[PDB]
């Protein structure tokens, strides 16, 4: 493929890994969904404007919708993580191990 | 009775909400009285972004037009009257 | 004994007894119609 | 039918009932009525089936 | 019963359960089939549908 | 319609019901101190319905044919024996207890129902909220063991969480040596050997624990023994208080309507006062229970649901 | 949660499983996967605790991260196709992203490890949605993709979480992990026959989801959670501890019950493709199944447990709890066996 798709593939990839390699905080996991979802949004925006997709153009567009609608609702539950313990991190999140 | 106490309350107390609503019912409401809306759609369809491919010439088309002058086919004089 | 509250149930809902019969007659008469149909349809199609 | 004797008739029925049911197994299973070799013959004269 | 309705009966017995054998068999040697070389009603994956596409002259020649 | 979310979305809504006057009053006191009368005229002269205090038989008179129920269908649990030999082996000081804490939790649940509803208010004696004062007297006393405290405290944190206090906590203040010469004039010969240092650590848990705690949530009066004498004057203190503190500020419909489908469903009510937790004060063992609970289903109108029982005369049952 | 919310929240679960369900465009089984787990993240949340929040929380993480392998498949699928019809796909390692993110979304081994957490951190009721209606919209997925499933993907996962529900399950006393290892277990065989006839994953689907309602409703119907909690059905309503019996017997499979149907036609149909190594080790392993499913059958029915005093003031009150369907749903968990050739109806 063009090398274009090496870097943006390359980007899925890292923002992947960043996300299942989890630290203490849980906005920095959020941060690396984001990131997954914008290294889909232009490997998409890229197949679809270069093969001149016409009406594949709005689902770009579509795709950060629902983007919002995950960040918006990983940002509630953060509100409530925070709530209990006064943090957001990860390892408070343990007690259904029993 | 009810429907000029009710309307003289909120005028009162929230007059921004009630423009808000009348302004929003108008929108939805006077597309579909007004004359005018149906020649929107006609002076969209009358805007040539593309090429109009000719058609070849089979021997009984009578109501296509050999030349873009010829009396045959869509005319626009409703739009230079509009 | 004598309840000293009233059960729910103390007496019939008709509403629901007549509802729960009147279903169970309405299905059943168009089961057998429909049945009847089928059977009808199926000869004609066979030349029976 | 008395108020100490009616559950005693529900085993009674249910041979029969099974019984009746055991023969009507056999009526769908005439392909072969009078026509093995072993035992395929000429019908008496008021006879219409060998086996029923 | 008589021997000879119970030796009929075997007989119709016999022939239901070996016509039943007989299309147990070919139905799986059909589906061997089938699903091999994808020319039957069976195992037909679909393909894109046809009557999407637009014939219709396009805003440029060559397509 | 039986009340639900069909009949809260059709209207059903609290807020329709509530007045001013629509208003939870528990009246406290130590043993033999006026409460019951005190309870019963201010509920007759403000209009409200009036519970008398929770017993062992409460559950009795609110199902069925409203008798109390032979003594073994409620564990053979005993308040005279109680007081005749409070550290009896076979627990029965804890299992009562036990026992009544859950008739209260009913009772609680019971009018809450009530007032929720119809938005009557309702006059309670004593509560869910008070009842651990009895069980503080018993271990002070070592009339039970700790382990019974802890199963206490086990099951009351899983259950009060889900109410509202009441709204006003009347209090009679009556000193244990006037309320031990209150016995000895009452006649109980059970009741008479009740010492006064139990009686006293009643009177420390209400003052200790109890009214510290509900002040900060509820209107609470407290009246010596001869201001209680005039209820009038108690009715008059209540007409005029501010109710300015408390979760009952707090609510809303969504609330008492969440509140209203806990309250109506009294085996969800009862749900935790059975927690498997195996004290000898309360475990029952397989073969008496068995033997117990068949002879409770062959009580009179209890083998079915009510209203499906025709040894009492229940009819259309093939209809119902 | 107001009433009219509660059902416009419950009415948005279902329309995105029904979207991913009815479209044929990848775009548009994205958005039902996305639409449906907004909406199922507030009933989680419905009673708001620290563990319901904890769920919610391990549900919302496992969900998206499924969701961006997801449509990363179907936008590798775009390049190496140029379409996005919902049917097989166009290139191995899309098939692979997807096909690892539908084992998220269900839970499978090894993926399975939020299933037991969240199911014991919410209600009941929403545990039955979980384990239940959420498996439709992943299967209705795998049903349309499997001639392009890697085979010794597939398998591997089927063989992973039937040995892992299995074993789970032996060391749980709660019944909302006792239900999660079970669907963890049952899972396996829904994937395992997938490659050789979809039609046999939707029979245990269904059969599954009756006999795992029914068990979730009887469970609601007492309020129990624990298995001790539930030792107490025996002393107040008796006939619900036999219908939790005949039930749990149908779930470890034996005849004559129902659950032993789908067991049954999977053997069927991975015998006739020559696989037989592979139904044996998954028969054999399902008894763990048996095993904690009949441990809970002698706590419940086949013996008394001891009772608690306070017991007696619960026979004078009857239930009030819904349990809408409950009469239906055993009767179809138990007694369906002779029905079987009925199967045909979902081919
Ligand atoms: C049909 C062809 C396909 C074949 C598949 C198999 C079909 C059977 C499917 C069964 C479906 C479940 C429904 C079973 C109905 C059981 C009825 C029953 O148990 O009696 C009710 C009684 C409940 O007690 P109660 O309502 O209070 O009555 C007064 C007594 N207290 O019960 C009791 O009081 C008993 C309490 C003690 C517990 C004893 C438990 C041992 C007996 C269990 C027998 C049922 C086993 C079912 C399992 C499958 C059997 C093949
Ligand atoms: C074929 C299988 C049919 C299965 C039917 C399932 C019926 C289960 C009925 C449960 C008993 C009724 C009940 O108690 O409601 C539980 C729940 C509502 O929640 P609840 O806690 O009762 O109150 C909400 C107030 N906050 O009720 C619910 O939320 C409904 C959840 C179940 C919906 C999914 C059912 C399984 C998937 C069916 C697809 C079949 C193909
Ligand atoms: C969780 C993982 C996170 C990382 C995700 C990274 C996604 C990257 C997607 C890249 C997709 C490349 O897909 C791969 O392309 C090469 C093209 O040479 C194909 O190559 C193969 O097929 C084509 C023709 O079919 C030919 O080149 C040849 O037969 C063979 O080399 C592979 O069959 C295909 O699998
Ligand atoms: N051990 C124990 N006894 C209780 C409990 N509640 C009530 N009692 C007893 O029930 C009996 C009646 O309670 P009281 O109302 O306080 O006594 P009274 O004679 O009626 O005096 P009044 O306050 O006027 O009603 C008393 O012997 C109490 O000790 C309890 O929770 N535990
Ligand atoms: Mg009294």
């Amino acid at each position: 493929m063009s090398m274009v798709y090496m870097n943006i593939m390359m980007a899925f990839t890292v923002s992947l890994v960043g996300l299942l390699m989890y630290r203490s905080h849980l906005m920095s996991s959020l941060l690396c969904l984001e990131g997954m979802m914008l290294s889909l949004f232009v490997m998409a925006a890229l197949t679809i404007l270069n093969s001149h997709f016409t009406l594949a153009s709005m689902m770009p567009i579509i795709l950060l919708v629902f983007a919002a609608c995950e960040a918006a609702l990983g940002l509630s539950l953060l509100v409530m993580v925070s709530n209990t313990y006064g943090t957001d991190y990860v390892q408070n999140l343990n007690l259904l191990q029993c | 009775e009810r429907v000029a106490a009710f309307l003289k309350n909120v005028w009162a107390k929230e007059p921004v909400l009630v423009a808000s609503f009348a302004i929003a019912g108008l929108a939805v409401i006077l597309p579909t009285l007004s004359p005018y809306t149906k020649y929107s759609l006609m002076i969209n369809r009358a805007t040539p972004y593309n090429y109009p491919v000719p058609l070849r010439d089979d021997g009984n088309m009578p109501d296509v037009p050999s030349h873009p002058q010829d009396p045959q086919g869509p005319s626009l004089e409703w739009l230079k009257r509009l | 004994k004598f309840y000293i509250q009233e059960p729910p149930h103390g007496s019939p809902n008709w509403l629901k007894v007549g509802l729960t019969l009147g279903t169970s007659v309405f299905l059943w008469i168009y089961l057998i119609k429909q049945h009847n149909e089928d059977v009808l349809e199926y000869k004609r199609r066979n030349g029976l | 039918v008395v108020r100490d004797h009616w559950v005693h008739v529900l085993v009674p029925m249910g041979f029969v009932f099974g019984y009746y049911l055991d023969r009507k197994n056999d009526e769908k299973l005439t392909a072969f009525r009078n026509k093995s070799l072993l035992y395929k013959r000429e019908l008496k004269p008021n006879e219409e089936v060998t086996w029923k | 019963d008589g021997p000879e309705k119970n030796y009929e009966r075997t007989m119709a017995i016999l022939q239901i359960e070996a016509e039943k054998a007989e299309l147990r068999l070919k139905e799986l040697e059909v589906r061997r089939l089938m699903r091999a070389r994808g020319d039957g009603p069976w195992f037909h994956y679909p393909t894109i549908d046809k009557e999407l596409i637009d014939h219709s002259p396009k805003a440029t020649p060559d397509n | 319609l039986q009340y639900g979310p069909l009949a809260y979305i059709l209207g059903e809504k609290a807020t329709k019901k509530m007045t001013e006057k629509s208003k939870l009053i528990t009246v406290d006191g130590n043993i033999c101190s006026g409460k019951s009368k005190l309870a019963k005229e201010i509920a007759e002269k403000l209009g409200l319905k009036h519970f008398p205090e929770a017993g062992i038989h409460y559950v009795d008179s609110t199902t069925g044919d409203g008798k109390p129920l032979p003594v073994q269908f409620s564990g053979n649990c005993s308040l005279e024996k109680f007081y005749d030999d409070p550290k009896s082996n076979d627990g029965n000081s804890y299992r009562l207890q036990a026992w009544l804490y859950a008739s209260r939790l009913l009772q609680y649940a019971d009018a809450l129902e009530h007032l929720l509803s119809t938005g009557q208010g309702v006059v309670l004696e004593r509560s869910i909220y008070s009842d651990f004062v009895f069980l503080e007297a018993m271990y002070r006393q070592g009339f039970i063991r700790k382990q019974c405290v802890d199963h206490y405290n086990q099951v009351k944190k899983v259950t009060i969480c889900e109410y509202l206090p009441p709204h006003v906590v009347v209090y009679v203040d009556v000193p244990v040596p006037e309320v031990q010469s209150r016995i000895q004039k009452k006649g109980n010969p059970h009741e008479m050997k009740i010492t006064s240092a139990y009686l006293q650590d009643i009177e420390n848990a209400y003052k200790g624990t109890f009214l510290p705690e509900m002040s900060e949530k509820c209107e609470v009066l407290q009246y010596s023994a001869w201001e209680a004498q005039d209820a009038e004057k108690v009715v008059e203190d209540i007409e005029y208080l501010k109710y300015d503190k408390g979760p009952w500020l707090d609510q809303n419909d969504r609330k008492l309507h969440k509140l209203r489908m806990l309250v109506q469903d009294k085996l969800e009510v009862l749900n935790y006062t059975s927690i498997p937790v195996f004290l000898p004060e309360v475990t029952v063992g397989a073969h008496q229970s068995d033997q117990v609970f068949q002879e409770f289903t062959e009580l009179p109108g209890r083998k079915y649901r009510a209203g499906y029982n025709e040894d009492v005369g229940d009819k259309w049952i093939w209809l119902k | 949660m107001n009433p009219i919310i509660f059902i416009i929240i419950l009415l948005t679960i279902m329309l995105g499983t029904i979207i991913v369900m009815i479209s044929s465009h990848w775009l548009l089984v994205w958005i039902g996967f996305e639409m449906n787990m907004l909406a199922i993240i507030p009933i989680m949340m419905k009673n708001h605790n620290p563990r319901a929040t904890e769920a919610s929380t391990k549900y919302f993480l496992t969900q998206s991260t499924a969701s961006m392998l997801l449509m990363m498949a179907v936008i590798i699928n775009l390049m190496f196709s140029g379409q996005w019809t919902v049917m097989k796909l166009f290139n191995p390692m899309a098939s692979m992203l997807m096909t690892m993110a539908l084992a998220m979304k269900l839970g499978m081994a090894p993926f399975h490890f939020w299933v037991p957490e969240v199911t014991q951190g919410i209600p009941l009721s929403s545990g039955l949605i979980l384990l239940t209606w959420q498996k439709l919209a992943p299967m209705s997925v795998l049903y349309q993709i499997f001639p392009s499933i890697n085979l010794n993907l597939i398998l591997t996962l089927s063989v992973l979480s039937i040995l892992i529900g299995g074993w789970g399950g032996l060391n749980q006393t709660q019944l909302r992990k006792i239900m999660a290892y079970s669907s963890i277990a049952h899972m396996g065989w829904m994937t395992a026959v997938l490659p050789y006839n979809p039609t046999m994953t939707l029979l245990n689907l269904i059969i599954y989801i009756i006999m795992t309602s029914t068990m979730f409703t009887m469970f609601m119907a007492n309020s129990t959670t624990t298995t001790l909690s539930l030792s107490h059905t025996w002393n107040k309503t008796p006939i619900m501890t036999v219908l939790i019996l005949a039930t749990l017997l149908s779930m470890g499979g034996l005849p004559p019950l129902s659950g032993f149907m789908p067991k049954w036609m999977i053997i069927q149909e991975m015998t006739k493709n020559n696989s037989i190594i592979l139904p044996t080790f998954m028969a054999i392993t399902a008894l763990l199944n048996l095993y904690f499913y009949m441990r809970l059958t002698y706590s419940t029915t086949l013996t008394m447990f001891p009772s608690t005093n306070n017991m007696k003031m619960k026979w004078q009150f009857p239930l009030m709890k819904k349990m809408t369907f409950l009469p239906t749903m055993v009767v179809l968990s138990t007694m369906m066996l002779p029905l079987t050739p009925m199967l045909s109806v979902l081919e």
